[PDB]
């Protein structure tokens, strides 16, 4: 069973597994870290972004001052932001049968694969995952659009120049395969190729395999996949979170008893304590608002935002800051809020009960009804009229490379009272903020993560006891941040064989048994017989019918095994009618002579030879006499 | 040069999963040869192909297929690939890549016989796999390799093979065979009769296409096209929703069918109850899960209604009733189909219902579509014209923004059948017999609306300027001066 | 085998409750009451399931289809007084809706009957604490072998079929369901499960419901003309189900026509019905679940809570009212208020209970109690049940092997059975309440198998030698746990038994003058000429080989006229060995 890893990212995997006569791809991860290398996409051109000085090739042969620009002694490319892709050329994706989705973050890259390659297979995902994915892709398309930055810097992409270019540009990967953002017609085609699935729905593929999504708990609708035939198990776990959260609690029960366990999407900041760091969030926000500045907060309009909003809802009354309003600005803010409200069956038990007691499960509905929190499509329009200060503004894109956050933060950077508070842990906020540096704005880094940490990983591995474990090489090797620490690298027995970007692996498994069904008529017809204690066997004879890779047997050459004792041979010959049979012994066998037809039989260990005259009736009589002194196989 | 350097680098690296993968990715990612050196590169790649870990070989075959698009390679690559396939039988993936490369070569340029499409086809046929290795891909290979206008036997057996995926592959190959003609035999009809009931998705989805395409060729079974249409009908209620789209579209495209059997689709009614008061496939297809199938149904109905001059009268009620569908797309499609079948059709009592819709909130598209429908409909009863006139006046007085279309629809409604309006002339414009009526305002866009009808009707009937009152003559001159694309020239004495 | 015992709804309606004994497991589908029997006979009998013991001992799990009283009304009674702690399965909407209806029915019983032994609010809360939720198509493992699956039904929001499957045996219980899509609920949909048994309703088995679109067209025309004439409109429909469908239809038509006349909806159950229909969007079909992105169809712009004092208000009006049965009739209040006027309309979109004010109004007599009714009544039919064509289509789609009808009348039961037996050639039944019916199963035992044997056997089948019995052989190793089918050699190696070889050597006597030296060559030439397509070879040592049969010219015998040919063969090729001996008995060509 061959496993292909087509994305070196430790959190946004793309894994093509092969099983029986089927090929299954898991996840379509869009490494949106690569976008960091490009300049921001302003909503309105600002002089400082416009007039940035040009980095120059030291040789000067190439005219790279136009492509590259430098700020704070650093270098950035200058074009429309870009995105890295999974390496699609390892295997023709067109031969891929089924695609599975883990979570809205892991399905971000879906259109590229679903449309361009000619993929004709089906796609599976949970209802909230597909909806919120259609929301995020809409947001991304809108952000990249709305200010088409036509420029296309391509000379820098060359490998030879890339070698000379300074860091981090030296650090780019597969710079060649980068592709511009997709469009809405592709998005619609992708989302229309999808088909839905609920939790624990046992989807059978051609009878060839059986796939099941199980509650993960990371976010609202994230699913850990389980692929099984009747005698195997491959558990693909991507982004679970056993902490106490709003999504449906993680179910480890079915995970145990797994042949192969693919593990992905561990935490990003292992040392981060979610609860204490949310406390730091609230304290810092309160202090800044009391100082009277303005607070900016980048965050995807989903996921962690809702937990953050519950915490803020409970904490605001603690300091009595009712005066300061919360603005939530994004082209999908309203839709995301309503979709979070409707999905009750997927939330935690507490919230499902809050629904059974008629009331909207989340409290941000109560916030909106109270008018403390106001959601707006984008800064242009009504928000401009209804602005206030001081305030707390939830922007759209935490990549800091585009959206409404870039404009707000070019607006507020000059001041020092104002503060930007990072929460989404997916991007190195240092590189994120590099282009805007210098900045008087106080920068606070409190990155909230909820994915399982290494200790819980060890617990789960011991609880499930897998036959094999497969994880990214980043986990196996200790993080570069703390080479000293040992808890920061995964541990298992046998050791988790690792992998890297664009790698091919062969699982240490062999196909031995598979499932086939007998039919009752033949079952009744068959008569078991025993040779050993507790072992009853019977020779079989039938015709197989195969449908949809499912096999069945119905009624329409076995051989011999076992020595024939000469004493019983002669006894049964005499009691059946034979006479004048004389037996002599040899070193290891017996020679028995029957006078009729002059039949001589030599019986040795695992050897019996009969020699008679040209006879047919007596020959067949001897055949049926001797064959019935053993067990037929 | 570059190819030789790449081959040397790959040989030097000799790293099992690292060097080969990196070299293949770089070579494919960077660029094509764009020269005759493609043959040398292919020879070098085949030289290293003798190795282990068939993943590298598969990647090399993919690179070869990509390079084959350059059109530079011809018979050398074909011979090399045939030789490699003759002995490279290892697992399914390697044969898969080899078959893909062979297909690329075959359809890339040669498109010819003489071991350009025949030898490869024979080799693929002889290389039939045991377990899903190439089966589908070799089927589509022979599908794109059309032997001649004389092959169907092999696919005949393969239809009832193991895997539904292979069944779909055979079906698509059959489609490719048909699209080049090939005069498919009749027995495929009877063979696909069972394919209809395959009890798996993605199979029937194209089995329906096959039954349609074979049926439309020639209607001779015992009734053949009628039988196939009956099969499609019995299928229209398929469990899925994806099938029904093809089901509807294909029966719509079909055009010739037995009349008597055609109405049996629509036969079940409150509609006939209303008709008396004044005096099954589509029946279910029209009301289905999601609007896609409704759109397909209305399109099929409009197509075959156009085809058959009869059967239209039976479908007017089924169209008109389905106006308040709540899906604007279905709204618009219903209006469009009614327009497209509006000919030799009567609305003895349907007038009021189809006109009630004219009052929509704004629905500018819907109301404009209704005007378009009216300008091309037909009515037979004078009271019908009167009724349409009064509802149009209400429309104009409530939505004073589309008068510019109200006038044109009235113009056509007059020109289409003039004599119907002649009895209305005394009544519609006040002409109190022995009182001189006060000049109605010249520019009022209700008086202009009712005048344009009369003037357009007046081209035909010579007697009616007698009915025309005092003002109407100078008013006609003013209209004919203002709106020259609504009122034609007439015989009036004032403007000779 | 399958045992089915309907404790209710046996050629009848109401208090539906089915017991299924399958593969030694007892599952109780649905447990509700029904009106009309003020005695305890309304509730399902329990003296047969467990007599007078502990229910959990015998029962395995309780399944609830939807929240209609006649299905979900016995939950407190069955699970609190009688005593049950086992799992109760029901979809989230059913779980959220049934408690309110149960509380209302409890209050109604207190107010009208006042039965001493009647479940109390605390007890309903305790019962509902013992529920378990199920989403669409979610297979829930009741135990290690029994699993239940749900499906979208659409009889009301959250209604669901259930597929109770064990091993290969499976029974599909549909309960109340609709196959005609409504204006807010999608039609019931199912897989091709091919169950052995299928329980279904027949509430409208004798009525082919006509085109719903045209029916509602007529309804809307009538309401429009009624509002035009200045009269008032009273629409009695019980607060759940049909009320919201009417509300959606009227609201959409109303917004389109831009009419302004205010419309009121009966209070009391609105505050809960709308809230649930708003929080449970992901059940309400494609139109709503799509349009939800911009607006939420259940936040009504022009429908407002009704007020009693508005009854006297002049001008044309539209008001919904409760209950649909008019027995108590908060609707009946306005009906009595306006009965004199002939301008007003009233619509009864459902069947009334015979022998009640519902039937009195159904019949056209003015004197209905003695007060005279004058306004006009229209007896419409907006029921959300299954039409005969719906049942036939659903059974055809599921492709079952045996059907079983409940939830209806005996005579219609008979008509439907006759038609279905004639049509689909499928077994049918008609269990009367309390009658157990047994049906035989096909418990095919599963077995394991080695991959390679199957692979080569399928390769042989692929080879164009089919239609000739290839006699799939081997042996079944039994452990009482994992029956595994294996090939002969694999079983030999696994069990360690010796590979016994059986050899027969026959002395063919050839009587001819030909030389002994050429005898072997003659044998080779004759066998190669006779046995076509057989591997016939002449070894360098003078022997002959035919497949695996070795023919050797033995040493000269004491009889000059007799030559001995040893034909030695194994048991496996003993067929060809015997054939060779028979052929050689005829003698070599001379
Ligand atoms: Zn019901
Ligand atoms: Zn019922």
């Amino acid at each position: 069973m061959k496993l292909y890893c087509l994305s070196g990212h430790p959190t946004l995997p793309c894994n093509v597994l092969k099983f029986k006569s089927t090929t299954i791809m898991l996840d379509c991860g869009l490494d949106m870290t690569s976008t960091l290398n490009f300049l921001p996409l302003p909503l309105v051109q600002s002089p400082r972004l416009s007039n940035l000085p040009g980095w120059s090739l030291k040789d000067g042969n190439a005219f790279l001052d136009k492509e590259l620009k430098e700020c704070s002694g650093h270098v950035f490319v200058d074009s429309v932001p870009e995105f890295c892709l999974p390496e699609t050329e390892l295997i023709d994706l067109s031969t891929v049968d089924v695609i599975l989705i883990s979570n809205y973050h892991c399905m971000m890259a879906l259109p590229y694969i679903t449309e361009h390659t000619g993929f004709t297979g089906t796609v599976y995902a949970t209802e909230p995952t597909v909806q919120i994915g259609r929301l995020l892709m809409e947001e991304l398309v809108n952000f990249i659009e709305r200010v088409p930055k036509a420029q296309s810097a391509s000379l820098w992409k060359n490998k030879d120049i890339q070698r000379l270019l300074p860091s981090p540009l030296k650090d780019a990967v597969e710079v060649s395969t980068w592709r511009r953002c997709y469009t809405m017609q592709e998005v619609n085609s992708a989302l229309s190729k999808i088909q839905l699935v609920g939790y624990s729905q046992k989807i059978e593929l051609f009878g060839a395999v059986q796939v099941t999504p199980l509650s993960s708990g990371y976010a609202l609708g994230s699913s850990n996949w389980i692929i099984q035939s009747h005698y195997e198990k491959v558990s693909y776990v991507s982004g679970s979170s056993l902490l106490t959260t709003h999504p449906q609690p993680m179910d480890q029960a079915s995970l145990k008893n797994s042949d192969v366990l693919v593990l992905t999407g561990l935490t990003q900041i292992p040392t981060a304590n979610p609860d204490g760091m949310v406390g730091e969030f609230c304290s810092n926000l309160a202090l800044t608002v009391r100082n009277g500045g303005n607070v900016l907060v980048p965050c995807y309009p989903s996921g962690v935002i809702y937990d953050l909003l519950e915490c803020l809802y409970q904490y605001i009354d603690s300091a009595g800051l009712s005066s300061v309003p919360l603005y939530f600005i994004s082209p999908v803010a309203n839709s995301s809020l309503e979709f979070s409200q409707i999905f009750a069956e997927w939330l935690c038990h507490n919230k499902q009960s809050k629904v059974y007691l008629p009331e909207p499960p989340f409290p941000h509905a109560e916030l909106i009804q109270t008018n403390k929190l106001k959601h707006y499509p984008s800064i242009h329009g009504d928000f401009s009229n209804d602005f206030r200060q001081p305030c707390v503004v939830f922007t759209g894109h935490p990549s800091l490379r585009f959206g409404d956050v870039v404009h707000f933060m070019e607006l507020w950077g000059k001041s020092s009272l104002n503060t930007v508070i990072f929460t989404e842990p997916d991007f190195s906020y240092l590189e994120a903020l590099a282009p805007y540096q210098p900045l008087a704005m106080k920068c606070i880094y409190c990155p909230i993560d909820t994915r399982l940490n290494f200790i819980q990983v060890s617990k789960l591995l011991k609880e499930v006891q897998p036959l094999h474990v497969v994880c990214p090489e980043q986990y196996t090797q200790p993080p570069p941040a703390q080479s000293h620490r040992m808890d920061l690298m995964i541990d298992c027995q046998p050791p988790a064989m690792s992998y890297r970007r664009a790698e091919v692996l062969a699982l240490p498994f062999k196909r031995r048994y598979e499932k086939i069904e007998i039919m009752p008529e033949l079952a009744d017809s068959l008569v078991p017989m025993e040779i050993k204690p507790g072992i009853s066997l019977a020779t079989v004879s039938a015709v197989l019918h195969t449908k949809d890779n499912k096999h069945l047997l119905q009624p329409p050459k076995p051989l011999l095994s076992g020595s024939i004792p000469v004493e019983q041979f002669v006894q049964t010959l005499e009691k059946h009618g034979f006479s004048d049979i004389k037996v002599e012994d040899t070193a290891k066998g017996h020679i028995v002579l029957l006078q009729e037809a002059e039949t001589l039989i030599q019986i040795e260990e695992d050897s019996t030879h009969i020699i008679c005259d040209n006879d047919e009736m007596l020959r067949v009589r001897l055949r049926d006499l001797v064959l019935k002194f053993l067990q037929k196989f | 040069p570059s190819k030789s350097a790449a081959l040397h680098i790959d040989l030097c690296k000799a790293t099992s999963p690292a060097d080969a993968l990196q070299y293949l990715l770089q070579f494919a990612r960077k660029p094509v040869e764009a020269e005759s050196v493609e043959g040398v590169v292919r020879i070098l790649l085949e030289h290293y192909y003798k190795e282990n870990d068939p993943s590298v070989r598969l990647k090399i075959a993919s690179l070869l297929g990509l390079l084959s698009k350059t059109a530079g390679f011809s018979p050398d690559c074909i011979m090399d690939d045939a030789i490699n396939i003759l002995q490279n039988e290892k697992s399914h993936q390697v044969l898969a890549q080899l078959l893909d490369t062979l297909l690329a070569i075959g359809t890339k340029l040669p498109e010819n016989q003489a071991i350009q499409m025949r030898l490869v086809d024979v080799a693929c046929k002889h290389l039939t796999d045991t377990s899903h290795g190439v089966r589908n891909k070799c089927l589509q290979l022979l599908g794109n390799l059309g032997s001649l206008e004389k092959v169907q036997k092999i696919i005949g057996d393969y239809f009832s093979d193991q895997d539904p995926r292979v069944r779909t592959a055979a079906i698509k190959a059959m489609l490719q065979l048909h699209e080049r003609g090939l005069k498919l035999h009749q027995t495929i009809y009877n063979q696909a009769c069972k394919l209809l009931s395959d009890d798996y998705e993605q199979v029937r989805s194209a089995a329906v296409q096959l039954i349609w395409v074979v049926s439309q060729l020639y209607p001779e079974s015992i009734r053949l096209v009628d039988d196939a249409f009956g099969k499609i009908c019995h299928m229209v209620s398929d469990g899925s929703w994806v099938v029904r789209v093809q089901a509807a579209k294909l029966l719509g495209s079909m055009e010739q069918v037995s009349s008597h059997f055609l109405e049996q689709t629509l036969d079940k009614t409150a509609h006939e109850r209303a008709k008396e008061l004044y005096s099954g496939a589509f029946v279910h297809g029209l009301e289905d899960e999601m609007y896609e199938v409704r759109i397909a149904a209305v399109e099929a109905l409009c197509m075959l209604a156009q085809s058959s001059p009869s059967f239209a009268e039976k479908c007017l009620d089924f169209l008109v009733d389905m106006f308040n569908d709540e899906i604007e797309e279905v709204r618009l499609q219903s209006i469009h189909t009614m327009r497209k079948i509006s000919n030799n059709i009567t609305l003895r009592e349907d007038q009021l219902d189809t006109v009630l819709a004219v009052l929509e909130d704004s629905s500018r598209d819907i109301r404009e579509a209704l005007h378009e429908l009216l300008c091309c409909t037909n009515v037979s009863t004078k009271e019908g014209i009167h009724l349409a006139l009064v509802e149009l006046l209400k429309n104009l007085t409530k939505y004073p923004t589309d008068r510019d279309s109200i006038w044109k629809c009235l113009k056509f409604l007059g020109s289409r059948h003039p004599t119907l309006v002649l009895p209305l002339v005394p009544e519609l414009l006040s002409t109190h017999p022995f009182f001189d009526t006060a000049e109605p305002d010249m520019d009022d866009p209700a008086y202009i609306a009712v005048l344009v009808l009369i003037f357009n009707a007046a081209k035909t009937c010579p007697t009616m300027p007698a009915l025309f009152s005092d003002h109407t003559f100078r008013h006609y001159a003013y209209l004919r001066d203002s709106l020259s694309h609504l009122v034609p020239a007439l015989r009036l004495p004032g403007r000779k | 085998e399958i045992r089915v015992t309907p404790l209710g709804a046996g050629q009848d309606v109401g208090r539906s409750c089915i017991l299924v004994s399958i593969a030694g497991k007892n599952v109780m589908l649905d447990c509700g009451m029904h009106m009309g029997f003020n005695d305890d006979r309304r509730f399902p009998d329990f003296s047969y399931i467990t007599q007078n013991g502990r229910l959990t001992d015998f029962l395995d799990c309780v399944i609830i289809s939807h929240f209609h009283l006649d299905h979900c009304g016995a939950l407190p009674y069955f699970s609190e007084m009688v005593g049950y702690d086992g799992p109760i399965y029901m979809t989230h909407p059913t779980q959220a809706i049934c408690p309110i209806l149960l509380e209302d029915y409890r209050k109604i019983a207190v107010d009208k009957k006042g039965e001493a032994n009647f479940f109390t609010s605390q007890m309903i809360k305790d019962c509902m604490k013992k529920v378990v939720a199920v989403h669409l198509h979610q297979t829930v493992q009741v135990d290690d072998e029994l699993e239940i699956k749900a499906y979208y039904a659409g009889h009301v929001l959250g209604a669901a079929m259930f597929q109770i499957k064990v091993g290969s045996e499976s029974v599909v219980y549909t309960g109340d369901y609709n196959m005609t899509p409504d204006r807010h609920l999608g039609a019931a949909w199912i897989d091709k499960c091919r169950p052995n048994l299928l329980i279904t309703e027949s509430t409208y088995a004798t009525t082919i419901r006509d085109s719903k679109r045209c029916r509602e067209r007529d309804f809307l025309k009538k309401v429009h003309e009624t509002v035009e004439r200045g009269g008032k409109v009273l629409i009695p429909v019980f607060a759940l189900g049909r009320a919201q469908e009417l509300c959606i239809l009227l609201e959409t038509f109303w917004e389109r026509m831009n009419l302004k006349v205010p419309i009121y909806f009966s209070t009391g159950l609105t505050e809960k019905a709308n809230h649930y229909y708003k929080l449970f969007i992901p059940w309400t079909n494609q139109k709503i679940r799509k349009t939800f992105v911009q607006r939420n169809m259940f936040e009504f712009k022009h429908i407002k809570a009704f007020d009693r004092a508005f009854a006297d208000n002049p001008g044309p009006m539209v008001v919904f009212a409760t209950p649909g049965m008019l027995h108590a009739g908060q609707s009946l209040q306005i009906f009595r208020k306006w009965a004199g006027n002939e301008k007003n309309m009233v619509i009864m979109p459902g069947y009334c209970v015979q022998g009640t004010v519902g039937h009195k109004i159904l019949s056209g007599q003015r004197k209905l109690e003695v007060l005279e009714v004058k306004m006009q009544v229209e007896y419409m039919s907006f029921s959300a049940h299954a039409d005969a064509k719906g049942i036939m289509q659903l059974v055809g789609q599921a492709e079952p092997e045996s059907v079983l009808l409940v939830h209806g009348e005996a005579k219609k039961m008979e008509f439907l059975k006759q038609k279905i037996e004639q049509e689909l050639r499928v077994n049918c039944y008609m269990p009367a309440n309390g009658e157990t019916v047994t049906l035989p199963t096909s418990p095919s035992i599963p077995v394991g198998i080695s991959l390679g044997l199957l692979k080569r056997e399928m390769a042989q089948g692929l080879l164009p030698e089919a239609k000739k019995p290839r006699l799939l052989h081997g042996t079944l190793i039994m452990k009482d746990s994992n029956f595994r089918l294996v090939s002969s050699e694999q079983a030999l190696k696994e069990l360690g038994l010796a590979e016994h070889q059986l050899r027969f050597t026959c002395r063919v006597h050839l009587h001819d003058t030909r030389k002994e030296q050429e005898t072997a060559l003659r044998v080779y030439s004759h066998l190669k000429s006779v046995l076509k397509d057989h591997c016939v070879q002449h070894l360098p040592d003078g022997s002959v080989t035919v497949e695996s049969v070795l023919l050797q010219a033995a040493a000269p015998s004491e009889d000059p006229g007799t030559k001995v040919l040893l034909v030695s063969w194994t048991y496996q090729d003993e067929e060809l060995g015997s054939f060779l001996t028979s052929l050689l008995k005829k003698g070599l060509p001379q």
